[PDB]
This record gives C-alpha cells, sequence and structure tokens, in this order.
C-alpha cells in the first residue's frame, strides 16, 4: 500500500492566523488526494478532493494544493469552529489509506477556571466506595494542576482526570478530577479539598467541604 | 439527505465474528454508488476496510484484512453488511459506513456521506451496566450566581455511554467528559452542567443516561441535598 | 488514479 504521513501532529494557533497542514505520500499519487475534517463526536467531513477542488459550499478559507508526493491544506484565517482533526486520504490505487491526522487547536486569551466540588452521594456510600469530584469549568489553556487534600494530606495515585475537547465556540476546556476512596477511609476524615493552580489564577484556589455538612 | 446508520453488537469475544449492519434512508442501496466500511481506532487512526457496488457483486477489500472480511448487501431491506472474522483486541474500533462521492457523472473512492459510527470492543469481559449517582448542587458547587450539578456514571463495560439533559432540551453549558478506565477494568464518566443558582428552586434537571450494550437506560433527577 | 464514470464499476 501507499502510506500517507501528516505533519505536524498538532497545531495551536490564534484566530485569524494561517494554518498550514502537510501530507506526504510514500509514492506519487499524482492528484488523487482528498482532505477531511473531523470534529469531536462526528464522522469525518470531506473538504477537498483532486488535491485542490473544494466540496460544494465549503468556506473559501480552506484550500488544498500540491501534487505527486507533497500536499498542503491551508486554513487561511482560523476560526474557533475550525477546531478538529484533519486527515488526508489518497485514492491513487487500492487500498485507500489515510494519514494519521493533524489536530488543530485554537489559541485564545487566558481564562481562569471556575471550581466546584461534589461530595460522594449517600446512594454511592451505601455500596462501600466514595467518589469525590472536583470540576474546573471553561478555562484556557488546557494545562492545570489539581491537588487533592484530605485532612491536609496531599493525595497522589488515587485520582483520575478527564478533559473535554476544546469548545467550538469559546475555545475553552473543562476538566474533572475524581478522587476514589473506600467508604471506610472516607468516613475517617473530615476536610476534603481540591486546590487548583492555573495560568489564569493569580494564586491557587481551594474548594473544600467537611464530611457530613449539608 | 441520504442518511446511514450502523447497528450491531458493541462487544465481541476474541476469535468470534464481528457483524454490523448499515441501514440507508433517503436513497437506495441499488444505485450507482459504492458503499464502504471504515474504522477508526482508539488512537484516532482511520482505516478503509472495503466496499461493495450497489448494482453488482463488485467488491474491493483492504488486503490487510482480505482473508477475514466480507461485505454484502440486502437490497430488499436497503441495508449492507460487514462481517469480520477471527477478531482480536486489535479490532476494537469505531466502525463507520459511508457512501462514496459522485459529482455529475464522475465518482471517486472518497467518502461523502457517513453514518454515526458503531463502537465495537473485542474482549473476553462481560458487559456491565452503569450505576448512576447524582453530583448534587450545593453551596460547595456554587460560585457567584452560578451552580454546577451533574451525574456520575460509574462502573460500566464496554463503551459507550451517552448522556443528555432534560431529554435534549438542555444543551448549553453541558460538559460530558470522556470516560476513564478504572483500575477495575470498568469505565466511569461524569456529565455536568452549569446553571443560574436561582434556577435550582424553579427548574428540574434530569440526566438521561443510555448504555446500549447492557440495555441500560436511566433518568436521574438531580436536586439539592 | 482511481475514478469512474457513474454508471461503470472501477477497473
Ligand atoms: C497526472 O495526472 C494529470 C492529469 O490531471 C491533471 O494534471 C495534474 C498535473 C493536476 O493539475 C490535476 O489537478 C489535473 O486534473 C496528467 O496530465 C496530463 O499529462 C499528459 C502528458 O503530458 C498531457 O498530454 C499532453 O498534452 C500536450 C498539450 O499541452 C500535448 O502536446 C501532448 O501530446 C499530450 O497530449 C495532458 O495535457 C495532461 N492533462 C492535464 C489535465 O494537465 C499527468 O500525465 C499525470 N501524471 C503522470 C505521471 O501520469
Amino acid at each position: 500500500e501507499i502510506v500517507m504521513t501528516q505533519s505536524p501532529v498538532t497545531l495551536s494557533l490564534s484566530p485569524g492566523e494561517r494554518a498550514t497542514l502537510s501530507c506526504r505520500a510514500s509514492q506519487s499519487v499524482n492528484a488523487s488526494l482528498a482532505w477531511y475534517q473531523q470534529k469531536p463526536g462526528q464522522a469525518p467531513r470531506l473538504l477537498i478532493y483532486d488535491a485542490s477542488t473544494r466540496a460544494t459550499g465549503l468556506p473559501d478559507r480552506f484550500s488544498g494544493s500540491g501534487s505527486g508526493t507533497e500536499f498542503t491544506l491551508s486554513i487561511s484565517s482560523l476560526e474557533p469552529e475550525d477546531f478538529a482533526v484533519y486527515y488526508c486520504q489518497h485514492y491513487f490505487n487500492w487500498p485507500l489509506t489515510f494519514g494519521g491526522g493533524t489536530k488543530v487547536e485554537i489559541k485564545r486569551t487566558v481564562a481562569a477556571p471556575s471550581v466546584f466540588i461534589f461530595p460522594p452521594s449517600d446512594e454511592q456510600l451505601k455500596s462501600g466506595t466514595a467518589s469525590v469530584v472536583c470540576l474546573l469549568n471553561n478555562f484556557y489553556p488546557r494545562e492545570a494542576k489539581v491537588q487533592w487534600k484530605v485532612d491536609n494530606a496531599l493525595q497522589s495515585g488515587n485520582s483520575q482526570e478527564s478533559v473535554t475537547e476544546q469548545d467550538s465556540k469559546d475555545s475553552t476546556y473543562s476538566l474533572s478530577s475524581t478522587l476514589t476512596l473506600s467508604k471506610a477511609d472516607y468516613e475517617k476524615h473530615k476536610v476534603y479539598a481540591c486546590e487548583v493552580t492555573h495560568q489564569g489564577l493569580s494564586s491557587p484556589v481551594t474548594k473544600s467541604f467537611n464530611r457530613g455538612e449539608c | 439527505q441520504v442518511q446511514l446508520q450502523e447497528s450491531g453488537p458493541g462487544l465481541v469475544k476474541p476469535s468470534e465474528t464481528l457483524s454490523l449492519t448499515c441501514a440507508v434512508s433517503g436513497g437506495s442501496i441499488s444505485d450507482y454508488y459504492y458503499w464502504n466500511w471504515i474504522r477508526q481506532f482508539p488512537g484516532k487512526g482511520l482505516e478503509w476496510i472495503g466496499n461493495i457496488y450497489g448494482k453488482s457483486a463488485s467488491t474491493y477489500y483492504n488486503p490487510s484484512l482480505k482473508s477475514r472480511v466480507s461485505i454484502s448487501k440486502d437490497t430488499s431491506k436497503n441495508q449492507f453488511f460487514l462481517k469480520l472474522s477471527s477478531v482480536t483486541a486489535a479490532d476494537t474500533a469505531v466502525y463507520y459506513c459511508a457512501r462514496e462521492y459522485c459529482i455529475g457523472s464522475t465518482c471517486y473512492p472518497i467518502l461523502d456521506s457517513w453514518g454515526q459510527g458503531a463502537v465495537v470492543t473485542v474482549s473476553s469481559a462481560s458487559t456491565k451496566g452503569p450505576s448512576v449517582f447524582p453530583l448534587a448542587p450545593s453551596s460547595k458547587s456554587t460560585s457567584g450566581g452560578t451552580a454546577a450539578l451533574g451525574c456520575l456514571v460509574k462502573d460500566y463495560f464496554p463503551e459507550p455511554v451517552t448522556v443528555s439533559w432534560n431529554s435534549g432540551a438542555l444543551t448549553s453549558g453541558v460538559h460530558t467528559f470522556p470516560a476513564v478506565l478504572q483500575s477495575s477494568g470498568l469505565y466511569s464518566l461524569s456529565s455536568v452542567v452549569t446553571v443560574p443558582s436561582s434556577s435550582l428552586g424553579t427548574q428540574t434537571y434530569i440526566c438521561n443516561v443510555n448504555h446500549k450494550p447492557s440495555n441500560t437506560k436511566v433518568d436521574k433527577r438531580v436536586e439539592p441535598k | 488514479g482511481l475514478k469512474r464514470d457513474k454508471t461503470k464499476e472501477y477497473n
């Protein structure tokens, strides 16, 4: 098969800037090259084919160029909705193959997270486990430090984090951190706290609760 | 407005056969198009599996799978099918059906119209439906005039779980997190929404959770403790 | 490269 390789793996650019995505074929595919955009939770969408022909209705900011083994997709002025993974695909011979994708992230101004904490529910405690959840909402950039403390003891190794994909309108992220303890351990401590450090916070923000308190 | 929809099991045991159906509406399978299967691996790579012509037995397959793949069609039902035998964990992927692109009288083997994707996991583990717990709003989850609330969907297998709020009427401010794989080998996720704190006494918030592999559907009303 | 008239199969 012909192998398609894309670079860079990821791009992070401010709105209005030009994104240049490259695709290389292991042997010439002449002009038999297409580009797709895939947004979170969706199938890929065909953008360009024959290297440079736009699908009907495509915004003009998307343009394709190249020939043979070297191709480019340009986004002439990035918009927040352009957050996606972009893939190339050849159709020169069988089998059809795709590049590995370039993820395009949108820069925006720093936005500090709002922080929220949730104790375990009584329904969950009935079953011997306690999950404590800390939510960081609508922030940028993606990097954030979340530290759990239980009666002032820093926790490590008993939490897992999840982060949303970048929002298509406001270009922010949200993040959850879930601390898992046995019910027996949970009931032996009083103060549960999540401490958040982020570029948008002048100093760290702590949200806490006392077990029992409504 | 051709529309494609995949269906079939979400869990297949190793060495067994993965079967999926694509139902087409807005157009006939018996048409001058090739109908395709594509898969997307957990690492986001895309792989073309094969195709079948709407008007003949003509098929093309990726040679890396040719020994264990079959694509067929049933034009009386307006469906086409994928069968992949001798599966392993390397076949865990989202499987898409798609129709190739034609413009005027010229067609190319690139994909115009796609289904929504069928998530399929190859594993020896059994399906397990989730437990759903409230992330109840309280003063601990109120910042200024905004409150956060949610649902924790814990301990299920395989993926995916979908979550909506208020039967789809509440979409603004919702964040449904990607699942995490826990030490137990079960997945967990949460879905949250932010709303005006003043709405907690004047609006009802219900999270609608669906885990199709276990036939589990839950509606949970989340209220202050 | 691969292409076809709409009423024909690929080669
Ligand atoms: C690759 O495919 C092209 C056809 O595709 C077209 O050209 C690409 C370079 C891109 O611009 C694509 O977007 C576009 O669809 C083949 O091009 C054809 O090459 C032949 C041979 O050189 C040309 O024929 C010649 O034309 C001159 C007239 O200028 C005559 O004097 C000659 O006698 C001969 O007929 C033909 O014009 C050209 N077609 C086009 C549309 O440019 C190209 O050959 C192919 N590459 C390979 C390696 O096979």
